[PDB]
């Protein structure tokens, strides 16, 4: 129906998720 | 820190950066702002079966810096 957003929770560190 | 609006039912929300209202930050009753450093303000659009209301709002509001501690001059000690 429609393009969804999608949103990051923040930066991450190297080796992290 | 974690803003909190009114659920409706049959709601989607919209979260804008600027009273403009043309660039998101967030799809949530209960959306997280995080590193504030300066107040700042959040927009909420909230659209009903397709019905886009007034945008409401709120400002965070940034604590002031807290003071330099007093402590001695240079001092100087002898050795024992």
């Amino acid at each position: 129906p429609a393009q969804p957003a999608v949103f990051n929770d923040g930066p991450v560190c190297e080796g992290g998720n | 820190s974690n803003l909190s609006t009114a659920t409706v039912s049959g709601a989607s929300y919209a979260w804008y950066s600027d009273s403009s209202l043309t660039s998101l930050v967030s799809t949530a009753q209960n959306p997280m702002i995080v590193n504030i450093s300066t107040d700042t303000t959040w927009y909420l659009v909230v659209t009903v079966n397709g019905c886009s209301s007034v945008a409401g709002s709120t400002t965070v509001i940034v604590y002031p810096t807290p003071a330099t501690p007093n402590v001695p001059a240079n001092f100087a000690v002898c050795e024992g």
